[PDB]
Parts: C-alpha cells; structure tokens; sequence
C-alpha cells in the first residue's frame, strides 16, 4: 500500500494546462502562470526552488510565458513569451564547485540546488521578435542531443536556433543565435525530433493543428512528410523504431515508418469506436489512448490487435495521460479527481496498481524525472504528488499509522485514540509510548500522548535533516553529519558516536525494546544495546552479500538484537524488490526468500513485538517474522451474514519462521478490503489497521486498531496462559519444519484441545493417522473418531480416503474434495457433495465423471423431499430414480392419496404415470390383492407380464386354457427365434409360464402334455415325477443333467435300482 | 493399396505390416481388406472395437474363440459408456 503526499505551492497567477515541463533525468520541474505571469521552477518532490518574472528589458508590461522546454542534459530552461521575446533560464552547476561527495542525503542536495538556483540568470536572445515577426512564441523543442532548438510563433514562422556553450571565469554561459526564417501554413502546435541513429542531425516534424505535418531538415526547406485527408489532431513518435502515429479529430489513427528523408509508409490503419483526445506511449510498440470515455484502449503495433482496458468504476472520464517507462506506470487523471496508477507485471498484462482521489478537475498530468506526478487541476491549481509508503509504527502499547499526507491515527489496544496533524508533511513516524515523533525532512517534532484526556502535548523540535531517527523512552536518536547523537526529550545530550566518511552515513535506524540497528548507505550494519547512560555497540560493522544496484530500504530487528529483516530496492529509481533478507548476526549468516514465486510484491516486514514488562517471551516467539504483500443450502450463508456486512489489490499477511537453517514459510492469511494495513505483530495477535463499519477510507476518524488471531492460534481467545501459548508456538514451529514428532511432544503437555485440532490438521497435511486418532480422542469428538475407525476398517489399503475422512471431520471440505478427486473415489465424493447440501454439484459430478450413481442422487433427493413433506417433487423424483414400482405407490398409500392413484391408473402426473409399465404391474398386483381378478388380468395384459397372465388364466374357474396356450406358444416362438439367431450367428430358453399349463394337465390326467410343457418350461423336478407315472425312464435321463443338480442325478441313480 | 494388391499371395504376410500403415493413414477399409487377406484377426478385432462395430467383431471372435478378452474388455467399458451396467 502506498499514498501520495501532496504539495500545493500556490501562485498569484493562473496555471496553464499544457505548459508544464519536466526534465527527463535531473529532478526538475517548471510551470507557467498568468496574471501575474511568471514561471515557477520546483524540484521533483514539489518544493519551490525559484520563480522568474517578466523577461528583462520589459517596459512595464508583464508578458505571458507561452512555451517552456527543458534541455535534455543541461539543467537549462527555455521560455518563449507572448511579446515575441525568448529567454533562457540557467543556474550555475553544482559540480562546478568541485566540492566533496558528502551530498549523500536528499535534503543537502536540495539545499545546494536551491542556493545554486538562487543566483540563476535569465538571458535574452537578441532579435527574437525580429525572427518571430513580433509574434508570440507558440512552441519550442530541443534536439535529442540538445544542440539545436526549434521555435514556432503565432505569426506562422518557424525559426532554427543554435546553442553555443561558452566558458566564463566562474561558470558556463549559453547563447542562442537565430539561423533560418521558415514560413509555415499555421502556427505549429507540436514540434517533434527524429534521431539519425537509435540510442546531432536535423530532422524535425511540425504539426500546426491543420491538415499538414511538415517535415524539415538541413536542406532548409519545409517539405511535408505525411499529409492526410483530414485535419490532424496529434502526432506520436517513437525514436528507436522511427515509428510515427498520426491521429485525427475523427478517431482515426495511421501508423507510418519514417525513412531517412523523413517519409512515412502506412502499415497499420485503424478507427476508434469537450475533452480533447490524448495519446501517449504505453510501451515500446504499444500505444495507449482514451477518448474522454470510461475505457482505455491499448494498441499493439507488432500484431495490430486493439484491446480495451476496462475501468470498474463508471462515470469516470479520462482527461489527460502520461507514462513512466522506467517502471511501466500509466497515470490516468479523471474529471472527477481520481488518479489511477497502472503498473506492468496486451491489455491482460496490465493491472491497476493503485487509486488516488485528488477530487478536482485534472487539467493535465505530467511526470518528473524521479517518478513524481505533477497535476494541473482546477484551472489554477498545481499539485505535486510523491508516492511514499504507508509510514506505520508500533512499539508495544499503541500504534501510530499514517493515513494521508499528514494525518496520523495514534490508537492503543486499551481504547485510547487520537489524531495528529503535522504542520508540514509526514515522512517518518516513531512511537515509544507515550512519546511520539514525526519527521518531515527539515525538522523533527516530538510530542507526548496524554492518554487520560486524549490530548497531545508538543515538547519540541530538532532541526535535523536526517532520514534516520528513532525516539525512545529515554531520548531521541538522530543523525547529524557523519555521527549519530542520542539525547533526551529536553535536548540533553546523553551520548554520541562518530563514523568516518569511509564508513558511510546512516540511512536506516530502528530501535525496539532496548536494541538498535543502524544501516548506512553502503551496506554497513551495526547492532547495539541502548542503556540508561550509554549505547553499548555489539561488534563492528559487518558487510552483507546479496546473491540493477541493490540498496537496502528498511531494517527491522527482533527483541534479542540477534536477527534482522531487510527490505531492499533496485535501481536509482528505487524499484521495490520481491526479496526478504534475514541476517543472523550471532551466526553471521545471510538467508533470503523470494516473493516473485507467489506473484506478490511486499510492502513492510515486521518482527514480533513483546509488550512492556512482559519478559515471559521465548526465542521461538522472537524468531517469528510477519510481512505484508500484495499481488440446497438455504440456511447456510445467514450465519456469516453478520461478518459479510462487517465487510461493508489483494492483501496477504504472510508469516515465516526465521531459522538458522533457512527461511521456512509458516503461514499465509488473506485480508479483506476494510483492513487497510498491518501495523505490527504482537504475539499471538495480528494488528491490522482497519476502517470501521460502513465507513470511508479517506475519513481521518474512520480507523480502528483491529486485532485478529493468528491462523495457528484458533480457539485461544483468553490470551492469558503462557505455557500453553509457548507450547503451541513450538508445535507450529515443528510442524512448519516438518518435525511432527516434536510437535506431538510439545502438544502432549497442552490440555487445550485447540492444540489437538491443530495437530489433527497437521496430520491431515502430513498423512499421519495413529496420532490423529489421539487428536480426535483428546477433543471429545467421537463422531470423527468412529468415522476414521470405519474408514480404516473399510479401506485398509488406501490412506487417502482415511485422510479425506479426517479432513471432513475437521471441517475441511475443499481439502477433502480435492483429496477425493486425487484418490479416484468419485462415489464417496458424490456422497460428500450430497452430504453438504449441494445436490447440484452431486448431479454435475454424477453426469460428468461417474455416470453410475445418479439413481442414488435422485433417490436421496426424493427422500429429502419426503422428509420435507413436499410430495409434489418427492413423487416425481422417486419416478426419476426408476423406483416407481415400490416407492411412488408407497408414497401414495401412506399419505392416503389412493383415489388420485386410482384416477391416474384408470387408463403432470397424467402425462407420465398411466403409461408406465411398472406402475401398471403394481396396480395389477394390488387389484389381485383386492380379489379383483378381472381388473388384475386387464392390467397384466396392459403391462405385458406373460407369467402372471398365464397364472391367472390357468387358476380361473373355468380355466381359460386357450389364451394361456396361445401366450405360451408365442413365448416359445420368441425363445426359438433367439436360439435360431444364435445358431445363425454361428435347447432354447425355457418359458416359465408354461409350467402353469402343465399343472392343469397334471390335474386332468394329460400326462404326455404335462410332461411336454414341464420340459419346455424347465421343470426337471416335475419332469421326474411325471415320468414316474406310466412306465418311461429314459425321459428321466437327459433332464437332471441339464440342470447340473447333483441331488437329482443321485436320486435317479438310487431309484433305477 | 495398389502395391499391396500387387504383392502376391505368399507375400501377403508382409502386407500385415503394411496394414499397420493403413491405420496411421486413417485408411480403415484398406486395413480391413489387407488383414482379412492376411487372416490376422487380433488387429481386425482392434479395428472393429476402435470403430464401434460389433457384429463383424463378434463373428471374428466366433472364428477364433481365444481372443474373447480382446472384445469383451472394450465392450464392457463401452456398455458402461451407454449406462448399461446391469
């Protein structure tokens, strides 16, 4: 998280939209004002250096500065006025003094820059009004090497100016001499330069806002380069690839390739689907533009594909654009007053880094050399915004968090809260309760905190420019020169220590409890112990090795003064780095961890901060490190809806265990949008600064010091016991290092079941089971214990299913379903999906992966509706489970809805039920129960159940033998059809119903017919008993052996005798 | 195919290997005819169970009863693909 400190140096005049100029490399900035017309020259951070009034020789008339331009290398400014004159503002160079290299601090360099700019000179170029024909100088442009100047007036004239850098006795002066006098069609809106070689030649382009883009070279002729059918709006040029882009007022863009003679050939032509359109270079070969709408548009010249970069907030309209190619940041300014900063990791590769709300109509956005954002807003308002990190501090009693340019919220865990507004800005904050101190560059102001009356009593200031300072209970430590001085709150000098220039100047100073860490500008680190009288240094300076240029930006020290966490930045532009550095001074070892693998960039890193008069803190609590980084279930959500309403780039609070064997990743925790920042670590409680309920982040009062328990400290809300807490710390440490046996040993002495559920979760994540049985048995959770025991009994060869069962018992659902996806067990996964009240997921999983447990899903839904007593869906879901022969009749009979079933079966329910075969057979059986024989026969015929029809027909009085014989012979013909098909592919299938017919003949003496129909039916046992009748015994053979029934053959062998 | 038919009857055996080139060329009927002239039934069974045709595959199975698992295993999965688990 970052915030833009705002400097708004007012001027008596009115600001101009496009008249802000920023030097590319030197931290300089200048802008024009009118009535009274002047120019304000300021540094990158926004402090005013100088102001320059009307050009020399003016006869009482103030002249409006109409054009400004910076020299690409020299700290030289050129100003074209409105009366035809031209002036050059030049300050004496700092390096001409040939002083020492003691300018290692920004404040000293700013001071020498200011004292150099005080004696600056504004020189007049002779005869400028003659060359511009008494016309206002509309535009100006230096060459790439800064040797040639081009000026354009309002009288349609273009003049070439030669720069002569002559040496003098004390400095180097500059003379501008006119060379040409070139006529233009219209006053030139923009002058661009083309270099001969990609990285002294004459190659310029002039755009006058009309239908002409006139090139010019050393030939002194204004030959056009490219002319289009419409009036041009703007031109955007890439010097490295010599790529020109012409944009018209009608949302038309053309891409040209500039040759040696400044001639363009069209290769990419495109159309875009009051604020004038703006267009800037987002990346080499990638152009970003906006048409005053809510969307950005990004064009890739290499591929020709145009994408739209969306803004989630409606009503926003882009007003101006700028880009910083060094870090890849676009600064979108809006009419409302919203500044959006985009940082690179074609539209999918960009992201919104941050959002800022200045709150005024942004006329123009400019970017200085160091990355500061100058803003012309409100017509006559200049605001320089400098990105600084959120300066937050915590001592052990209260937290002081910076939330704006100057507002600081100081709040304690006891309920005390107060607001601090510094007279100047805020750059550093140090708290050692009740002492508070703020550093704003030039001076450090230290006050007290009156907790009883919520007052802040100002003690005093020290006029020091040290970037490193720290206030303590006994006094304040601040750097002054090459030395550091530790004093009291009443400016009583207690001690001081001095360092040589070869040892550098301290840049980082961090104190906590009674330990101090000092880091210089050349990676020199010193650790010391503060006392009541002296500062006992522990060892000499130690160099550190980092396996462009690495500069350490921050240093934190644990409460032992033994291990140091280090934040470093890359390059002179201070690009944040994705590495955390841990240094063990006692063992003199250097370890690091990379945040690039997690796609995260850190902001701050914090050690554990023990409370005052609390000496029961072990070294495992001291080695813990915390850092902030940034990249069907209807009665379920309402339980956490209170938290969801308490909610009214992602945050990652990540904690490591700093080990002498290396850095081990302990735990990770996402945050929410109302938890703005982490102010420090107070074991076992995170100290996230948060906004209150239904609050606003920009409000100063709307801030509370929120305290959330660690993810490894579940179930410990008393925060009183010490032995349990330290044993849990050791358990977490041994779980992270993988020493699960020592974790078991540590939790064995803990009577809190929270340690046991932590160990059970560790067993889930480590594949341990017999220890997990003890974990479940210690928490008095017999449900999970018996579930694990049955899982072991049912699956003795699979530990994955047992682990999934344990995780499900431990309220770990997502881990369990992922494990069961890994473990192939889709049926158990479907059962779990049903058991969590998600029948839609069960249906999808059944229809996608395992298409064999969809009937259980339907049946379980039917039972769910039956218990819910929504029978309208219960009946249709019992039908969908293909169990309409046992359950839908049951659900009709039990609810006494028999009349509706009778009406349904008499022939949404009537569309499906009457034609179902199983329902018809059930109703036939039910009517046969009611002795309604004829209705049963009718329904059996409608359901095509030959066995039951033959049984009833043969059981009737008189027996309807003819139709029974017809059906029996039809089934015999079907069986013979099957056997003939089998033989053509190369004793048919017996027909059971024929058995009944034989029984009739068995009661009528028709022995031969009874035997024939028994044999056709497959009644070998009855075949024997009917073969015994007259005399035949061979027919007894070939029957028993067909059944492979040993008893039959045995008995026949006995009976043959 | 013209070359394979130009290979004489005693040289049909190498056509078996030539039939492999018909699968990589997605020439199914050419592979079938080459194999039936080869009298290679395992690869014919493989082609038939890959194309989903079962009548010819089962006739071939009845010709050589030893290759039953070469057809039943692809069919048992295929029946499970059409929800015929019974």
């Amino acid at each position: 998280m970052s915030l833009f400190v705002v400097n708004a140096p007012g001027h008596e005049g009115q600001l101009k939209e496009q008249l802000i100029v920023a030097h590319k490399r030197r931290p300089l900035l200048a802008t024009a004002w009118v009535n009274p017309p002047s120019v304000l020259i300021t540094n990158s951070e926004g402090e005013v250096l100088t102001q320059v009034a009307d050009p020399p020789g003016s006869t009482g008339r103030t002249h409006q500065p109409t054009a400004l331009t910076w020299h690409p290398n020299e700290e030289l400014l050129v100003i074209g006025w409105s009366n035809g004159e031209m002036s050059l503002w030049s300050m004496p160079s700092v390096s001409s003094l040939a002083l020492g290299e003691d300018y290692t601090t920004a404040a000293a360099r700013s001071a020498v820059q200011l004292i150099a700019a005080k004696a600056a000179t504004q020189s007049s170029a002779e005869g400028a009004t003659r060359e511009h024909a008494s016309g206002a100088v509309v535009a100006s442009e230096w060459s790439t090497r800064g040797l040639y100047l081009v000026s354009a007036s309002q009288q349609r004239h273009v003049v070439m100016w030669m720069l002569e850098k002559i040496p003098a006795e004390t400095s180097v002066t500059f003379k501008l001499k006119p060379l040409w006098s070139v006529q233009s069609r219209e006053p030139v809106a923009r002058i661009i330069h083309v270099p001969s070689k990609a990285s002294d030649d004459i190659s310029f382009l002039l755009a006058d806002g009309g239908t002409s883009v006139t090139a010019i070279n050393e030939d002194q002729q204004l030959f056009p380069c490219v002319t289009q059918q419409e009036q041009i709006a703007s031109v955007l040029y890439d010097a490295a690839t010599r790529t020109l882009v012409t944009l018209t007022t009608t949302s038309m863009i053309e891409v040209y390739a500039v040759g040696e003679d400044i001639k363009g050939t069209s290769t990419l032509r495109r159309k875009l689907s009051r604020i004038a359109m703006s267009m800037v270079w987002a990346s080499p070969g990638v152009v970003a533009f906006g048409s005053g709408d809510d969307r950005l548009r990004i064009l890739d010249l290499s591929s020709g594909s145009l994408d739209v970069l969306l803004l989630p907030q409606p009503d926003l309209h882009v007003s101006s654009l700028a880009t910083f190619a060094a870090k890849g940041t676009m600064i979108v300014g809006t009419v409302e007053g919203f500044l959006v900063v985009f940082q690179h990791h074609e539209a999918s590769q960009w992201e919104a880094m941050t959002v800022h709300q200045v709150g005024k109509c942004v006329d123009r956005v400019v970017l200085t050399a160091l990355g500061d954002v100058a803003l012309c807003c409100g017509g006559s308002e200049l605001q320089v915004l400098h990105e600084i990190i959120r300066k937050r501090a915590w001592d052990g009693v209260a937290a002081a968090t910076q939330i704006s340019s100057d507002m600081v919220v100081i709040e304690s865990i006891t309920g005390c809260q107060c607001l601090l507004q510094n007279k100047g800005n805020v750059h550093g904050v140090s708290i050692a309760f009740p002492n508070i101190a703020l550093w704003n560059g030039s001076q450090i102001d230290f006050y007290m905190i009156d907790e009883a009356t919520s007052e802040i009593t100002f003690i005093n200031f020290v006029l020091t420019t040290s970037p490193a300072f720290a206030i303590h209970r006994e006094g304040l430590i601040y750097v002054k020169g090459n030395r550091i001085v530790f004093e009291t709150m009443q400016l009583a000098p207690i001690a001081q220590m001095t360092f040589t220039e070869s040892e550098g100047v301290p840049v980082i100073m961090d104190i906590m409890n009674d330990y101090l860490v000092v880091v210089s500008s050349k990676n020199y680190l010193r650790l010391a112990r503060i006392s009541t009288r002296d500062l006992q240094q522990l060892g000499p300076a130690r160099p550190l090795t980092f396996p462009l240029e690495v500069s350490v930006s921050g240093a934190r020290v644990n409460a032992q003064g033994r291990r140091v966490a280090l934040m470093s930045t890359l390059g002179p532009l201070a690009l944040p780095d994705t590495r955390i550095w841990v240094y063990d001074s006692d063992t003199d070892k250097m370890s690091f961890f990379d945040f690039g693998s997690r796609n995260e960039i850190p902001n701050s890193v914090y050690w554990n901060t023990p409370e005052p008069n609390t000496t029961t803190v072990g070294e495992f609590e001291y080695i813990l490190l915390a850092c902030e980084t940034y990249q069907e279930n209807y009665a379920e959500k309402k339980a956490e809806l209170e938290d969801a309403r308490r909610e009214s780039r992602p945050h990652n609070i990540v904690t490591f265990f700093a080990t002498h064997d290396g850095l081990v990743l302990q735990n990770f925790a996402p945050l929410r949008r109302y938890q703005i920042c982490l102010v420090g670590l107070t074991i076992p409680d995170f100290l996230l600064a948060s906004v209150k309920i239904n609050g606003d982040p920009n409000n100063a009062e709307d801030y509370v010091i929120e305290q959330k328990r660690l993810r490894d400290f579940e179930g410990l809300k008393s925060d009183k016991d010490v032995a349990v807490r330290e044993a849990l710390m050791k358990f977490s440490y041994y779980a992270t290092i993988g020493n699960m046996d020592e974790a078991y040993r540590c939790v064995k002495s803990i009577k809190n079941p929270a340690a046991w559920q932590g160990l059970a979760r560790l067993c889930v994540t480590s594949g341990r089971l017999d220890v997990a049985a003890v974990c479940l048995a210690t928490m008095e959770d017999c449900v999970a214990a018996r579930a694990l025991r049955e899982a072991k009994e049912d699956y003795p060869d699979d530990q994955d299913v047992q682990l999934a069962t344990l995780a499900l018992g431990l309220s770990m659902t997502e881990e369990a379903v992922e494990l069961l996806r890994k473990s192939k067990r889709y049926d158990l996964l479907t059962d779990v999906y049903m058991a969590c009240g998600k029948f839609e997921h069960a249906q999808r999983h059944s229809e996608r992966f395992d298409r064999a447990r969809i009937r259980p899903v339907a049946y379980k839904y039917a039972q769910f509706m039956e218990s819910l007593q929504n029978m309208d869906a219960a009946i249709m879901w019992y039908y969908n489970a293909k169990c309409a022969s046992t359950d839908v009749p049951r659900i009709f009979f039990q609810t006494n809805r028999m009349h509706e079933l009778r009406q349904l079966m008499m022939i949404t329910f009537a569309t499906i039920f009457p034609q179902n075969r199983e329902l018809l057979l059930w109703w036939a059986q039910h009517s046969e129960r009611r002795h309604n024989v004829q209705e049963a026969l009718r329904f059996y015929n409608a359901g095509e159940d030959v066995y039951n029809i033959v049984r009833i027909l043969c059981s009737l009085t008189p027996p309807k033998l003819d139709s029974a014989l017809q059906l029996v012979n039809k089934e015999m013909d079907k069986a013979k059809m099957r056997f003939q098909q089998q033989q053509a592919f190369a004793e048919p299938d017996p027909v059971g119903s024929a058995y009944f017919v034989a029984q009739l003949y068995e009661r009528q003496g028709d022995d031969q017919l009874a035997l024939q129909y028994y044999q056709a039916a497959g009644a070998y046992r009855s075949g024997v008993r009917v073969a015994w009748k007259m005399e035949q015994y061979g027919v007894v053979a070939n029957l028993a052996m067909k059944s492979s029934d040993e008893r039959l053959m045995l008995e026949t062998a006995m009976a043959l005798e | 195919m013209k070359m394979c038919r130009s290979l004489p009857t005693s040289e049909v055996t190498l056509i078996t290997e030539c039939a492999n080139f018909f699968r990589k060329h997605n020439a199914i009927p050419f592979a079938i005819e080459a194999y039936e002239k080869v009298q290679d039934h395992q690869a014919l069974i493989g082609i038939y169970v890959a194309k989903g045709d079962w009548r010819n595959a089962f006739t071939i199975l009845e010709k050589t009863p030893t290759l039953a698992r070469e057809v039943y295993v692809p069919w048992a999965t295929w029946l499970a693909d059409n929800d015929k688990f019974d």
